[PDB]
């Protein structure tokens, strides 16, 4: 509950990797739900070398996701809060949006309430509770 | 489903009122379906065993 | 009273106690809103005995969930009633069948 | 108060009865009737309101136009269980929602009642109209998606609507496009018809 | 008198409470029957073979 | 009826301090004064506010102008 | 057996028949089912669940309002309520709905003299149950002050 | 991050032996002794992984704390400590009933603390 | 099931006296004059001690003795209208101001009250 | 509008006094659905009925109670009269007296003649009785209504209370209680194709079909009048004597002249801090005015929107 | 006071445009407004006089498949932009028109010989496509009389829609006078092609409503 945006610039270009996570049989979770509401490191790397697509402080409206699906990239690092901080609250790029609204968080809005309430509104989870490897294509 | 046709070769999808409940998606599903028709399958649970 | 039931319904009113159900009762010679009155047959009654049955309607009595609950009597004129027939319909209840 | 549903109201309104949109706004009717001068004194008011004049109903009508509501349903375990509407005048006994906000509620009008209150200072109303109002909750804060998503019935409906058996009536006919609507009802041609060829900009 | 939800059944399976209506339907037209030989005036014979 | 607040929100910026700009204003509105810029349309004073607002005439940085030239001319 | 009956009851096999709309007078096709049913009536109607109330008495410690309906009583206002409300980020909402309606005798009392009047305007003042939590603790051996 | 806190330091550099200073602190007092008067003050520091709950046990606004578990012991234990909470936390603001220092209150928390020095 | 049994705060013809002060409009003096009459008010319904006594009860020379007739004035419309009388007779007076000129006897019984209670008395 | 042949009616059919099978006439393609669908929503909405609308017995007191001397409760009887069939003359609010003594059941046919009261069905029963001695003795007055009518909004019809021993019945106001059409083809083949709907219907036996039929034209006739021709392209306060009256000792009079006042509510929506403003008056001309605005003026406190000439 | 039944007096109209029209009506009976607007919907749509195209014979295959021969553009869009086309007849019952213009550019509606019963309400419709520098053609079309709507399958090519009306609607509101809530307020919204003024469309509707009923009620309860 302790927690109140009070920082708008985050100061550091760390952050932590973001790739689509795959089990073998096939992918649980693609790299255009994983980075949408997330701004991307202080470079991202095309498939040809000395190549650009967006800076460091760019928020992705889709557009960028839907060019990053057509240009099949696999890593892309992204700023995370838990990474990036300034010893007080949470910075503003490094949280991205994520909610009902389009534009950015703006300074003020309770993150402290949103998550660990997001997270405990799923109350209907349940209750009490091989040799050889096979390909899928080529 | 077969409706009267010259050619008599629809093969098209049938408009059976439970089954467009389910896949449209506004109530119910096909595991709640084959309880009504088929059989309901093992549904046994007494304890730690089938 | 129900259109489609299981029949138990008739033995759920009976045992239920609510109703009026007859005892030792023949032929009956007045009834009211609140009142009847039944002949008993020569050779059921015990000597000493006049041979009247009386039975009082509740009419109108506080319940303890807020409700009411009345009974009217199923018989009009010299109807004769057999030992364990019903006289009187009490709430939610239609011919001595459990009609809710 | 007890939940219904109503089909006739809007995602940014809520249905309120008369007789309970008269106690609460209590204060507001006896301010109302200090200002137009219909009541003299306090003490006017108060036997006016507990007469309730015909009067009465017209300057609650007037006030309660543009005055906020929150209304929630008293199981919450996310923010969208409280959000804000503007009331109606309607009859009877039972507050009206909407059908829309209800997976937002996760209400299903089986017997479950509803809390509802009643903002006073302006910076509240503005709180309530900006930030609390169904118009700008229509996305899961969870998740992004539309929250606002359809019932049962509307989606059967439109499932149903657009579909088409093998040449049902109407088939094989050139024509405009919303002009298909009068073939609808003047039963010249059946909703479900395939191969039509209409004009579409 | 009484319209209810058609949504209803599939997910909550209560064929039953559907049995029970074509059912009182049919207890229904019967009664519609009987009433009409009644009101029509038919002979005792008529309504005891009914 | 401002039924969604969208417009005075792109002029504001904040979705936080639409609120307390709107606020002052309001209350201004309702104890007297000062005459709506807008042209009124039976609403309340919190309605014509935001309306006003909306329009991008009244913020945070005009009533701070207003509020100086009145304690000037006084 | 139920279509035995219903067709000697000079009815449908199957149990659908035609129908009309009483607004617009036309036939339905896709037929539904008719007949029918059973109804019962429960002790749950509006005559007692419904429940308003603008002012009234107050309890003697803390000063806070009943629960029940006679002698009309606020409902439970449960941490999950609030905790939605500080999501929305109203501070002045929560402020008016924790001050000025329960505690703080004086500050309802303004308050309800400011909506007659028209004036709008609130104070925090301060919760008649901090005092009392406030007086409870000072019992014991807790020497608690307010200083400034 | 909310349970990523309470890490451990090894060297001193100019600080005691707490073993269990709260990470923000455990950085701020580097970025105010390091580059101010002399680097080789830094002290190398572990993020140690606290239990979700026991997290909560570090809240220092005991008035934001008695709310959350045992009351009588907390209590006890800011009585022998005689310290000061300083209504920095929500919950605590909301016993007192003022304005929260978040959403709309955020701004008028900031100019609170504008009243701080220059008033 | 708590400390208080239930606890509730009734009201009280004298807190419903003091609820109609606030909402009426009265200056920052006028006020204090008032909070003083309802402090005199008993049970029965007549300001307990006198007019003037209030006047010296105050400790303040300046305020005239209309001053707190203008007040009382106006508290004796309040709720029950007659509240606050002084001495049993300017309840009727006050009273009967109240209706309308329409009812058949008004002079009359006006003139009655005003100076003929003592004959009316046996 | 090449010919639009009207509808001209003919082959009025009664089977029962009950049901009946009027046909209507020779339609244009598409009018036939329409105007049986007009036909039907007006018919059974809004329809002049005479039903039962207030008993009144002698020995009964009020409805939860029983009467010695009878079969079937109070409540029961009120039950049984309120699906009375009748037709009443030109006068409204018609009173008829009802008494019988016996042990036979009363029926509709046993009460007291009068002029304008007609009985269509006499062969049903009121209630029952099973003593000699006992007899039943009652008024009923029947009014004519447009459609149903609860007791709970009807009880305030009374100017404020009504006679113990006098309880109310719901109207109906419907004497309708069916009605169905059916379209099919017509009876003349060397005209151009058209139509034919039928009408069944039955009522209560108190209006005949003819007669509601016109009249339940002659409503969608009149109502339609609007949609022929689209046209179209007091509040105040109480008080509002004069100044006078207030006695205005020596200078009030002059003040309020000097000053133009108004009449009174001017004087009381005014501050008296600005009232020192205002030329040489004094204290206690001040305290004098709030004295005597103490009774009328209110203490000189209120807030008014406007004021009209 | 039983026959006595409430007239709408709120008869103002809000229209947007010359085609899009919304009048409403705010007192009404219950039970009344979802009547009237289903009867004035079902005739307003099925029986109405008007004009429309009946058929075509252009040069070429009798068949309505045909190739462009430099128009570019398909015949099927050719005979549905004649169907969509506001011709207005003075006192004739049938007419016929024939025109061919230049190959140079695009063929408006102008184009057509003026007579001296036909008339057009816009001369800038959209009939044939711009040729590539020579192509051309005769239409040699012919309107008719007629009411409502009539297709190809039942009537002879071009649809033949008589109705003037493009699109009509009906919405049903609660509304309360002094005391009594739920009385129906009707709202109707509608869009003619013109020729015909939306407001002059549903007078004439209405007369058509009313011509049809004064022989059931023969003078009966008028006042």
């Amino acid at each position: 509950q302790d927690l109140v945006v009070t920082e708008d610039d985050c100061g550091t270009h760390e952050g932590i990797m973001m790739t689509p996570v795959i089990e073998g049989g096939d992918v649980k979770e693609p790299l255009r739900d994983r980075v949408l509401g997330r701004v991307t490191a202080e470079d991202v790397l095309k498939p040809g070398t000395a190549d650009i697509l967006v800076p460091r402080n760019t928020l992705l409206h889709e557009q960028w996701c839907d060019l990053l699906e057509e240009n099949s990239v696999d890593a892309v690092k992204v700023r995370s809060v838990v990474s990036c901080d300034t010893d007080f609250g949470v910075c503003a790029h490094c949280y991205g949006r994520d909610l009902a609204r389009g534009h950015i968080i703006n300074k003020g809005e309770a993150i402290g309430v949103i998550a660990a309430q997001s997270i405990g509104e799923p109350g209907t989870q349940l209750t009490m509770r091989e040799s050889s490897i096979q390909v899928k294509n080529k | 489903t077969v409706i009267n046709r010259d050619g008599q070769e629809e093969k098209q999808v049938s408009f059976n009122s439970i089954y467009m409940m389910a896949d449209s998606g506004a109530r119910g599903s096909a595991a709640q379906i084959r309880q009504l028709a088929g059989m309901r399958g093992l549904m046994a649970k007494p304890d730690g065993s089938i | 009273k129900p259109l489609v039931g299981t029949g138990m319904e008739r033995a759920v009113a009976v045992d239920s106690g609510v109703t009026a159900v007859a005892k030792r009762g023949g032929v009956v010679q007045y009834v009211d809103a609140s009142r009847i009155v039944i002949k008993v047959n020569e050779d059921e009654m015990y000597p000493g005995e006049a041979g009247i049955d009386i039975y009082n309607l509740t009419k109108y009595t506080r319940s303890n969930q807020n409700t009411c609950i009345n009974q009217m009597p199923c018989v009009s004129l010299g109807e004769p009633v057999e030992r364990g027939d019903v006289l009187a319909d009490g709430p939610s209840t239609d011919l001595g069948e459990l009609a809710l | 108060s007890v939940i219904t549903v109503g089909p006739y109201l809007r995602l940014h309104q809520c249905g309120l009865p008369k007789k309970m949109a008269l106690e609460l706004f209590k204060p507001f009717i006896y301010g109302k009737l200090e200002l137009r001068g219909l009541a003299t004194t306090i003490k006017a008011a108060k036997k006016m309101v507990e007469r309730e004049e015909a009067v009465v109903w017209d300057i609650l009508d007037e006030v309660i136009r543009e005055h906020p509501v929150l209304l929630n349903r008293a199981p919450t375990l996310h923010r969208l269980g409280i959000q804000a509407f503007e009331p109606v005048l309607i009859e009877g006994k039972a507050i009206q929602l909407h059908p829309l906000v209800c997976a937002a509620y996760n209400a299903d009008f089986d017997g479950d009642q509803m809390a509802v209150h009643v903002p006073l200072t302006l910076e509240a109303q503005l709180e309530a109209r900006a930030l609390m109002m169904s118009t700008n909750n229509i996305l899961s804060p969870a998740n992004g998606e539309p929250i606002i998503v359809p019932s049962q019935d509307v989606v059967l409906g439109l499932y149903y609507m657009t579909r088409d058996c093998v040449n049902a009536k109407g088939e094989g006919m050139v024509l405009t496009g919303p002009k298909e609507a009068e073939r609808l009802y003047r039963s010249g041609l059946a909703s479900l018809h395939a191969r039509v060829k209409v004009r579409i900009t | 008198d009484i319209v209810l939800n058609p949504l209803g059944v599939p997910s909550r399976m209560n064929i039953g409470q559907i049995l029970e209506t074509h059912l009182g339907m049919a207890a229904k037209g019967i009664g519609d029957k009987i009433n009409a030989m009644l009101k029509q005036q038919q002979e005792v014979a008529k309504l005891r073979e009914f | 009826a401002r039924v969604t607040v969208q417009d005075a929100v792109e002029k504001i910026g904040n979705r936080f301090d639409l609120v307390l700009v709107a606020a002052r204003r309001a209350r201004q509105m309702q104890v007297g004064g000062k005459d709506p810029l807008v042209p009124e349309e039976n609403d309340k004073t919190t309605v014509i506010a935001l309306r006003e607002i909306e329009e991008g005439l009244i913020n945070n940085q005009i009533l701070d102008v207003r509020e100086r030239q009145e304690q000037q001319e006084q | 057996e139920i279509k035995e009956l219903l067709k000697l009851g000079d009815l449908p096999t199957s149990g659908q028949i035609r129908l009309y709309d009483g607004r617009t007078g036309e036939q339905f096709e896709r037929p539904v089912t008719v007949g029918y049913m059973y109804m019962l009536k429960l002790n749950h109607l509006v005559d007692d669940k419904m429940h308003a109330r603008s002012t009234g008495s107050y309890s003697l410690v803390t000063q806070q309002p009943l629960g029940g309906k006679a002698q009309f009583g606020g409902q439970r206002f449960g941490e999950m309520e609030v905790w939605a409300l500080e999501a929305y980020g109203a501070a002045y909402t929560l402020q008016e709905m924790l001050t000025v309606k329960s505690d703080d005798v004086n500050g309802r009392t303004k308050m309800y003299k400011n909506i007659v009047d028209g004036n709008h305007q609130m104070e925090p003042g301060m919760p008649e149950s901090f005092n009392v939590l406030l007086k409870e603790i000072r019992s014991l051996g807790i020497n608690i002050e307010l200083e400034d | 991050r909310q349970m990523l806190r309470k890490a451990t330091i090894v060297n001193a550099g100019s600080s005691d032996f707490l073993e269990g200073e709260q990470v923000e602190y455990s950085r701020v007092k580097i970025a105010n002794r390091e580059l101010e008067a002399n680097g080789k003050v830094g002290a190398t520091y572990s993020r140690d992984l606290l239990g979700i709950t026991k997290a909560s046990l570090a809240t220092e606004s005991f008035i934001s704390a008695a709310s959350f578990q045992e009351t009588t012991r907390v209590l006890t234990e800011a009585a022998v400590a005689g310290k000061r909470d300083e209504l920095r936390g929500l919950k605590e603001n909301v016993i007192v009933g003022r304005l929260i220092p978040a959403g709309t209150g955020y701004a008028y928390h900031q100019d609170r603390m504008r009243r701080r020095a220059a008033g | 099931e708590l400390p208080v049994y239930q606890g509730e705060t009734t009201q009280t013809l004298q807190d419903y006296l003091m609820w109609q002060v606030e909402l009426t409009p009265f200056t920052d003096t006028d006020r204090a004059i008032a909070t003083s009459i309802v402090d005199a008010v008993d049970d029965t319904g007549y300001l307990t001690i006198q007019i003037e006594d209030i006047v010296d009860s105050i400790g303040d020379d300046e305020i005239g003795l209309e001053e707190v007739e203008a007040v009382l004035k106006r508290i004796q419309r309040f709720d029950p209208v007659g509240v606050a009388a002084k001495d049993l007779r300017d309840c009727l007076l006050i009273q009967l101001s109240q209706f309308a000129k329409e009812t058949p006897w008004l002079e009359e019984a006006r003139l009655i009250i005003s100076d003929h209670l003592d004959l009316l008395a046996n | 509008v090449t010919e639009f042949l009207k509808p001209r009616l003919v082959d009025i059919e009664q089977v029962s006094s009950t049901h009946a099978k009027v046909t209507l006439e020779p339609l244009e393609r598409g009018f036939g659905h329409t105007l049986g669908n007009a036909l039907r929503r007006i018919l059974l909405s809004s329809m002049p009925g005479c039903a039962v609308t207030e008993v009144e017995i002698d020995g009964v007191l009020h409805e939860y109670s029983t009467k010695e001397g009878v079969q079937e409760d109070i409540l029961e009887i009120l039950l049984n009269l309120k699906g009375l069939a009748v037709r009443v003359q030109g006068k409204d609010e018609v009173i008829l007296t009802l008494n019988k003594s016996g042990i036979g059941p009363v029926t509709a046919a046993d009460i007291t003649h009068d002029g304008d009261v007609e009985i269509v069905k006499p062969q049903h029963v009121i209630c029952h009785l099973t003593d000699e001695n006992a007899s039943i003795s009652m008024r009923i007055k029947v009014q004519r209504g447009r459609g149903y009518v609860p007791a709970s909004t009807r009880i305030h019809s009374e100017e404020d209370e009504r006679p113990i021993g006098r309880l109310l019945v719901d109207a109906c106001y419907s004497p309708v209680e069916r009605i169905a059409y059916n379209v099919e083809a017509a009876r003349v083949e060397q005209r151009t194709d058209l139509d034919k709907l039928v009408i069944e219907m039955e009522t209560n036996g108190t209006i005949d079909p003819e007669e509601a039929i016109r009249r339940a034209a002659t409503i969608l006739a009149e109502q339609l009048e609007a949609f022929v021709d689209l046209r179209d392209v007091e509040f105040d306060p109480i008080l509002l004597r004069p100044v006078d009256d207030l006695e205005l000792t020596v200078r009030s009079a002059n003040c309020l002249k000097a000053e133009a006042i108004h009449y009174i509510g001017d004087l009381v929506q005014r501050t008296e801090v600005e009232l020192l403003k205002t030329p040489n008056l004094g204290k206690k001309s001040l305290t004098e005015i709030k004295d005597v605005l103490a009774s009328r003026g209110l203490s000189l406190g209120m807030r008014l929107e406007n004021w009209p000439p």
